[PDB]
């Protein structure tokens, strides 16, 4: 497969049925054996799409009630650098429940990055 | 009849998120189940307990408590009972 394919692949479909987003990054530093967070937002134009058929789970105890449910997926082009680690997040307000990116998956061809694969949970 | 007497509250204030409730358990007890009779042998106890009706006006209760206990109330039964021979003819 040609890198140029793929990337024609990947823009037609986020063309389809894109949706204009904003990404907010919370990117957690280590100092001094704590963490310093360093908030940045970033907007890219994605397409989401269910990916699995999963159940919503429900998390109810005294610091709080919220579900979440990991059914979407998500495309994104390659206009933007993402990361998703233990210490860094992507969310953003998707009108019926905030997203938040949980995996990343980069679609590379011969060492050359076209794009990311995603996938999120819709936290109510 | 019966008289529950109020010992206090679970353990904390529970919410169940699948029912949509929030519940808490009070914690009620009850005394001396079996006694059914309120009377007693001890002829001590039952001049004690008339003694006390008679000079209180509330029920006195003689050998042990009874379930449905009206409060106010007292009881008064006998904890140790010592004989002695004193004499040839006195104990």
């Amino acid at each position: 497969i040609n890198i140029d394919r793929r990337r024609k692949d990947i823009i037609r479909t986020i063309n389809i049925n894109p949706t204009n987003i904003t990404i907010t990054s919370i990117k957690k530093t280590e100092i001094d054996g704590a963490f310093e967070e360093t908030e940045t937002e970033i907007k890219c134009v994605v397409r989401i799409f269910n990916e699995k058929t999963a159940e919503k789970q429900i998390s109810s105890e005294k610091q709080g009630t919220f579900s979440s449910i990991r059914t979407y997926g998500m495309l994104v082009s390659n206009d933007v650098i993402l990361e998703v680690n233990s210490r860094d997040s992507l969310e953003f307000e998707c009108i019926y429940g905030r997203m938040k990116i949980v995996n990343i998956y980069p679609q590379i061809v011969k060492g050359e990055l076209c794009g990311y694969q995603c996938s999120l949970e819709r936290i109510d | 009849a019966f008289t529950c007497i109020y010992k206090g509250t679970s353990e904390n204030d529970i919410v169940v998120e699948e029912w949509d409730a929030i519940a808490r358990g009070i914690r009620f007890s009850v005394i001396a189940l079996e006694d059914k009779e309120d009377t007693t042998n001890d002829r001590w106890v039952e001049a004690l307990s008339r003694h006390t009706k008679d000079l209180l006006e509330i029920e006195s209760y003689k050998d042990n408590w009874k379930k449905n206990f009206i409060a106010p109330c007292a009881l008064w039964r006998t904890t140790h009972i010592e004989n002695k021979r004193i004499n040839y003819h006195l104990i």
